[PDB]
């Protein structure tokens, strides 16, 4: 089974059809007036209307606002692109800063491009080269068809084919007895291998046996294909078709981020938009999310103020748990949430507060029914005082330990005894700050 | 219904900057609004772009945060239309890795000039009714053959050369096929099947949608109009087949005796009429982002005949000139700063201010009350007006929620309540201030 | 083709170099250099 | 018109350089013993692959089960330079499209017991929308990265 | 007698992380002594590693140097053994010219998960003793043995193209993958090393193959998740796991290899065993690689993290912020701080008696009390270097057992930090720069 | 002959058979407690058990740090790696600080490993192929001390054949790695043409097959480098090869495991042998905190070998800090890793010692009143001036036509070429000039 992470029971902000948020849904608590703040964000997401708008999740540490973050995800669910990032993702050493950011900013707009897939394939039984009554004039003899007798595990049927076919079955080695395939769109021939039907005919030979397909020789669907604008660069950028002798070098090489060009940009949206007016394919806006976005340099953040207002961009959630701080890449400049006054001005703020005891003990419970757990009430109400005194964080972690205690103890739910032994053993960032000042010359 | 790939953005609204032909500002139109002196200005710098006769001009749009700097230049750039280069480039995008500072800046430039080329070819455009390919036994090896072609009109018979042979059967094209070829350059290109060919054909080595047969003439002209900027006619000149570096980004720090042979041919495609040179905009905003190093870079640059005009943006007081200590006007060295023209715009009015939201809902496709304009505007005023335009959608989102036709001022007071203004999260974060981190 | 051992369901695998039967495995090696 | 066709004299170097100077020729004996310790001599890769000691045990190589390369194709291609490597990429290219349609069309029932990574399942850059192989087979994405 | 490539280092002697099934600590045992309280801590997440229900779990091993964290943190690896992942780096690692600290740290995630796969096989394997082939299509024979058996193939068509293209011969050593049909040569038999007298510069001379011809087997993999993503990152990426010439590895690569490894856990062909990063000396990690750590701790593959540090209240790397460990409060609340103490005189002897039982070195009873003196003034990590110097200095004067004498020659010998201070403050102006 | 360096003279610690110093031996004077601490390191680093056990000579300025350190390399001899590095070597643009600490740690771990080099030469009398295309090559050589014949394999006729050898060309063969060399044409055919383009060398006066037992000595970063990256593959003779050219790469931690693993493989076949070595990472105060702390893994590690730190710094900023003093210029929590030796200023009877036996190395004549004379100037100043005055005093006392130094001769150098002191008082007179 899947193994459970931080933010495994955040299923949704657990909303009413109202907007208003309940005490206690989708795994979330509390919060209300930021949840509620998040459901006018997944309307706005949700409308495809808007681009480049922004908001900034700011509250202390441990208060929720990358779990809310995660809630609009899910609350979306995986038909929209959401790309997370933190702050300091943009610090590569292959490509400048502001690019990384336009690259998060591309990867947030998906297509979803649809199409038809057909294939003819089998077991090729005969390879018939079927001639005319008799030839035009001056000619020994035509051909007016090649005829394959592809087979598969639902039948055989024989195709009729251009003659143009066997100067190509002729480039490829293909034999009676092979299975191929034939693109229906292209017209091109390819060989997979000898079929499994032969593989006992030699003690050793060597090919890697196909096995036999199944369904008709003659396969269609339509699927659909979703693509990141992101995807559209990179693959515009550094092509794969491989028969070229900058193609083999620039795969040989070593792969590299490239600062993409504005141009690259411009012809992508003017060749998605004659597609999008065609209607072959649907467009999905989404979510780009930056959690510590205090670490951005103050040259991202005034990158961010071309990207945030250009009418391509997506909706961008930003998340900071920062007081008044300097901000980086500039020496002295002390600025709210540690981002510059002027990018703040541009995002909708959402306070994100501190948890009462209650809450705590509430998320303590929906972490412990989560995490597979079953702790007794007295240990719980102790638990919750153990938050109150340190942190959601802490009081939350001590959970696993505190199983694996009961467990080894032979009891197979979490008593007082158990999370008070585990609170001696391991120390809070609270507790251990005291120690460490009180053997201040020691470190 | 359907959603593009631009859609509502920060100056989405903006059309142009609103002025007549007398070159006044008008209180409201193409999507601006108030602002006169600098809308003004920036109308005489664009009559000046658009008559091109003079290189190295640089304009400094300056004034608070939320004063429509940004809204001059990205309105210009649609009053200037799409044929002529307006590059937007942020002073952060500057900072490069594969490249110097001075050599973002060269591109920059050099980007912003256009080198409008009308490109005109004879093309063949046909369906094709049949291809015959000789191959000889062995020999020599030289193949021959023929194409017939039609329209709805007309048909006829071209004996094929030996480099179209190989592009027609390299591109795989067959009877029935609709092609368009350049007879100039040997290049096919194909529309599509005719229809004609679903009672007649083999198991499917093609599949499409089908395209009409081409009408008329069987020969006819092209013309395309190109406007290749300098940047990518010198990545193009730079190494033997760079054509992808013009996508890829990857020509970092192009050599000076390439630009200047470009300098010179391009001044030679003028001359025999064989291109129109356009000068363009470069428009660096937040341009206090530069270092001094490159702002020494914009003295010499911005002198050559074939430097643009700029256009720059800066919302900056008396502020240290960026990767030194010196303090100076708009955060730029006064050897730039001599050197340039600024526009200096003005804080909005109450009327001006109601008057922006008022344009603002009319292309979000939002109706408010005039009891809720006249709470927003005090909001727009008491906050900043970033503020109180992001609420317009909010507050519609509130109001869709509760399935209103028309916002309320009721639905602003709860939005309002919801998402902060940085006055009141920076007043909330004095009462939390020991919670919050590095304080 | 089948194992020579007589016993053996085993598909053929490869040869005895001495004795030319067919084999598919050690056991059945052993036992066809027994029984030759 | 015409390039300026400066050419230089040739770089002289001596016989004695030559025949006593080249660090690949008067360590070769040296250079040796750099190869037969190599951990990309096939008959280590066989013995860190196949003939491992634990119930569960870890070992490099194991990813040469899942790539298609045989222990002797890897060890040709770290052995005998970007010739190799050259090849190697080659073939990779032409067996990339026989991938393809393999793993976007054989999707039902499993690849045996519906359990055991088959050969070729690490070689997961086929599935991308965008990849050659599959931009190649459907028609439509071909002209988006055009 | 033979001196192997891995040889007594500084944590060498602790075999384990000493506990009962009850995870009580004992006072000595595996190599380590006293702790309990920290060793207590240790075992319950070394518990929760074996586990490996619950993800992206942290442990910061805190406390003054010379106590023992790193000695936890080794004998804990030792103690979780192989066949589940222990990534131990310094910090200062992270720090590459060819990929930013993100990757880095990324990179050390992801080599930290290793997913375990069932493969079926089937490989030939023996020395080709002859080829016979007709002159026509070609249907060759062909003769392999083993040191049990002696086997002839009848071959197809592409297997004679490929053997005459591997230019097998006589006495040859050969594997063939059956399932894939690849050739690949080991070598020549031993039994062959004369049928020439010069040979080329990749011979190489291997035993006959023994047991069964065409051994058929499932075989277990362990693959740690970062070589799939390395492998997926540019065609021939293998190469760049052992050259380390990759980075900044797309991340749409990485979500593709989550949803791929999530998918084969889904069908159970293969299980992912989270094991442990090991960041040593953590406090070097920046502040904009701390800041990446709050959002990698999140990922249902994530490692569980250990972390050792030795500082005060101090600076945050990359900043002018004083914090607890020199590690963001963004983080340490993240953490779960485990606390080493100072040893008591007890203990002082029973590590320094463990260090000599792993140096093979006797001690008489009162050199052990005067050298317990000596690490309990100076800092242990001199004693324990003291021993090895003092049974060097009994060894050149002919002795047996080392006396309180050839400590006390030791000490006149070697310095530590503050004897060495002194003496530097005392000839300060000779020295450079204060 | 061979040239005289800044070390040339010493030849050993000079250490009696009881380990205590001589007063001056093997080239050292002076210097007793630090020569007798060395002593006990060569014993250690002899020993062979230990791993990364590290020793940091600390003192002034010209006090004989890097003489002892090259004292331990020339007891040892080039039987045993020493690796000497700067801290200032740290600092590539390739590969990051914490690698080329990594690379040069694994330069100081040698393998020895013997083989019978086995070569043949002389001019090829016939070459003649015997499966049905090679099985093998006869080939016979001749010189002028006899005929012998060869039965090569097909790769070495291959590489005869990319020699683009014939019957009557010199051949050197070896039959360990396979080389071949083509000499020239054996000149009993330099009359075949009047004029062809070849060289025609004398048949050999020498054995057609000559033995000798060498001893190969290889490093583990040798292995670790040439098994990293894809090699060259070609003897030349290709192009490929010019396309990428090399760099220096961060080789994974991972490959040095499989390396270590092989190495294990070949040591319990004795087909090698290790010699645990030095690291000499002198000037340490010149590294980095992230280098610095690097080394609290690196010193650690059951495999590293022996490092000898040398530092002259006092009280100073640790290098990357920005602020934090600490002696030596080393973090304490590193110098708490470290046995440190001591070194100490010369009483002025012990400089002219040491400017004798400078003398008398650098080949130079000295009489008494003169090296009285460069016994008190070193007291005036410092050794290493004192000792770089012989070779210019001299220079002058040939060039007037004298066979030593007399007073006149230091004298005049003295007046000529200033110290860095009496230099200093220059430039702080001059103050406003410079
Ligand atoms: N027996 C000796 N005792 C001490 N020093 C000696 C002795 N023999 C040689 N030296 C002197 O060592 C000097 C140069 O190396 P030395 O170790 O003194 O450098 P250092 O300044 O102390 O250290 P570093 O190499 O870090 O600069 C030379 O003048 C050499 O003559
Ligand atoms: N409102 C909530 N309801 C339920 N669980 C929550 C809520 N907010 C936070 N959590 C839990 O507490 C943890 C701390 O919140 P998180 O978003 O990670 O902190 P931070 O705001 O600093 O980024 C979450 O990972 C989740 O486990
Ligand atoms: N004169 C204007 N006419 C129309 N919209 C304006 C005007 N001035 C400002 N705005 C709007 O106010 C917002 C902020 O103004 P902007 O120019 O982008 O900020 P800044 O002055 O800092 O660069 C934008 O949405 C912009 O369209
Ligand atoms: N509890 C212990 N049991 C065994 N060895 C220990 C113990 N504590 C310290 N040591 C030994 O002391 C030395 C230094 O301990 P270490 O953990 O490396 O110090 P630090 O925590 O400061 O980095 C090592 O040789 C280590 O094995």
């Amino acid at each position: 089974t899947q193994r459970i992470a931080s933010h495994s029971h955040v299923k949704g902000l657990g909303l009413d059809e109202s907007g208003l948020a309940k005490q206690a849904a989708s795994g979330l608590v509390g919060q209300e007036n930021a949840r509620e703040a998040c459901g006018v964000i997944v309307e706005l997401i949700k409308s495809k209307k808007m681009a480049g708008r922004a908001v900034l999740l700011a509250g202390p540490p441990g208060t929720g606002k990358t779990a809310l973050a995660l809630a609009i995800a899910q609350e979306l669910g995986s038909k929209v692109p959401f790309c997370p990032m933190v702050g300091s993702e943009v610090y590569s050493t292959e490509i400048k800063k502001t690019e990384v950011l336009m690259e998060n900013f591309r990867r947030a707009i998906g297509l979803r491009i649809k199409e038809t897939k057909e294939v003819y394939e089998g077991e090729v039984t005969e390879l018939t080269p079927c001639e005319t009554e008799n030839p035009m004039g001056g000619y020994g003899k035509t051909i007016s068809h090649v005829i394959i007798g592809l087979k598969t595990a639902k039948g055989t049927k024989q195709l009729k084919l251009d003659p143009s076919i066997f100067e190509s079955l002729q480039k490829e080695r293909v034999e009676a007895g092979d299975v191929i395939y034939i693109e229906a769109n292209s017209g091109a021939v390819k060989r997979q291998g000898r079929c499994d039907t032969y593989a006992t005919e030699f003690d050793l030979e060597a090919e890697e046996y196909v096995p036999l397909p199944k369904g008709d020789v003659h396969k269609k669907k339509e699927i659909i294909q979703d693509v990141t604008l992101h995807d559209l660069d990179v693959a515009n950028a550094r092509p794969q078709g491989g028969q070229d002798i900058l193609s083999m070098m620039g795969q040989l090489m070593k792969p590299k981020k490239t600062e993409i060009t504005d141009k690259l940009r411009g012809e992508i949206n003017k060749v998605v938009n004659k597609y999008i007016d065609q209607g072959i394919a649907e467009l999905v806006p989404g979510v780009l999310f930056v959690d510590e976005v205090h670490m951005l340099d103050i040259e991202c953040f005034t990158y961010l103020h071309r990207a945030l207002e250009s009418s391509i961009a997506p909706i961008v959630i930003f998340a900071s748990n920062r007081g008044n701080c300097v901000i980086r890449g500039t020496e002295d400049i002390t600025s709210p949430h540690g981002i510059p006054l002027d990018l703040l001005d541009r995002v909708m703020i959402i306070r994100t507060m501190l948890y009462t005891p209650q809450e705590m003990k509430q998320i303590i419970k929906i972490r412990a029914q989560t995490e597979g757990i079953n702790i007794s009430e007295e240990a719980l109400n102790h638990l919750g005082e153990i938050g109150t005194k340190t942190t959601l964080r802490y009081s939350v972690q001590l959970l696993t330990p505190a199983n694996l205690l009961a467990k080894i103890n032979g009891k197979d739910s979490i008593e007082k005894e158990h999370v008070e032994e585990i609170s001696e053993l391991f120390y809070d960032a609270k507790s251990s700050a005291k120690i460490l000042a009180d053997q201040q010359d020691k470190y | 219904d359907v959603t593009r790939i631009e859609r509502i953005g920060a100056h989405s609204h903006i059309r142009g900057l609103g002025l007549d032909d007398a070159l006044e500002p008008r209180q409201a139109s193409q999507g601006m609004v108030g602002q006169l002196a600098a809308r003004r200005a920036a109308g005489v710098v664009l009559e000046m772009i658009r008559e091109g006769k003079i290189a190295g001009r640089a304009v400094l749009i300056a004034g608070q945060p939320g004063t429509g700097k940004t809204a001059i230049a990205m309105g210009m750039a649609q009053a200037l239309g799409p044929d002529t280069p307006f590059t937007a480039i942020a002073g952060s995008e500057i900072f490069s890795l594969e490249m110097s500072k001075t050599e973002a800046l060269t591109q920059a430039f050099r980007r912003s000039i256009g080198v409008r080329i009308k490109e005109e070819t004879e093309i063949i455009e046909g369906e094709v009714v049949e291809i015959q390919i000789d191959r000889p036994a062995t020999g020599t090896g030289s193949k021959v053959g023929k194409l017939t072609l039609k329209t709805t009109e007309m048909e006829t018979i071209y004996d094929l050369g030996t480099k179209m042979i190989e592009s027609l059967t390299k591109d795989k094209v067959q009877a029935g096929d609709v092609i368009t070829i350049d007879k100039a350059t040997g290049k096919i290109s194909k529309l599509g099947r005719s229809f004609t060919r679903a009672r007649d054909y083999d198991a499917m080595g093609s599949q499409t949608k089908f395209v009409q047969c081409p009408d008329g003439e069987l020969q006819k002209r092209k013309e395309v109009v190109h406007t290749v900027s300098l940047h990518e006619i010198d990545v193009i000149n730079s190494r033997t087949q760079g054509f992808l570096a013009l996508f890829s980004g990857d020509t970092g720090e192009i050599k000076s005796e390439v630009r200047e042979q470009i300098n010179a041919k391009v001044a030679e495609w003028r001359e025999e009429g064989k291109a129109e040179i356009i000068p363009g905009v470069l428009f660096i905003d937040e341009v206090h982002m530069l270092d001094i190093e490159s702002f020494s870079f914009l003295n010499r640059a911005l002198e050559s005949d074939m430097a643009p005009v700029l256009i720059m943006a800066t919302n900056r007081g008396i502020t240290r000139i960026r990767g030194t200590s010196y303090q100076s006007p708009h955060g730029i060295p006064i050897d730039l700063l001599d050197r340039l023209l600024i526009v200096s715009t003005t804080p909005y009015s109450e009327k001006d201010t109601k008057q922006i939201l008022r344009i603002r809902c009319e292309e979000e496709d939002v109706e408010m009350s005039e009891d809720a304009y006249t709470v927003l505007t005090r909001i727009g005023l008491e906050t900043s007006l970033r503020y109180a335009i992001q609420l317009i959608t909010a507050a519609s989102l509130v109001c869709r929620k509760r399935k209103g036709t028309e916002v309320q001022v009721d639905d602003i007071k709860r939005v309002y309540s919801l998402f902060l203004d940085e006055s009141r999260s920076t007043q909330y974060m004095k009462e939390y201030q020991d919670a919050f981190l590095f304080n | 083709p089948r194992c020579s051992v007589p016993g053996c369901p085993h598909p053929r695998r490869y040869a005895c170099s001495r004795t030319g039967q067919a084999l598919c495995s050690l056991q059945c090696y052993r036992i066809n250099l027994q029984m030759r | 018109w015409s390039p300026f066709h400066i050419s230089l004299k040739p770089y002289h170097i001596s016989k004695f350089i030559y025949r006593h100077g080249q660090i690949r020729v008067f360590n070769h004996s040296r250079d040796r013993w750099l190869r037969v310790l190599s951990p990309f001599a096939p008959d280590y890769i066989q013995r860190s692959l196949f003939h491992r000691k634990g119930i569960n045990e870890e070992s490099c190589f194991s990813f040469l089960r899942f790539i298609d390369i045989s222990p002797a194709e890897m060890a040709n291609l770290m052995l005998q330079g970007l010739l190799a490597r050259w090849l190697a990429l080659f073939l990779s290219l032409k067996a990339s499209y026989r991938l393809h349609q393999l793993r976007s069309w054989g999707a039902p029932e499993g690849e045996s017991h519906q359990r055991y990574l088959r050969n070729k399942d690490f070689l997961l850059g086929v599935n991308f929308p965008l990849s050659f192989p599959n931009l190649c087979s459907c028609p439509l994405l071909k002209s988006l990265v055009f």
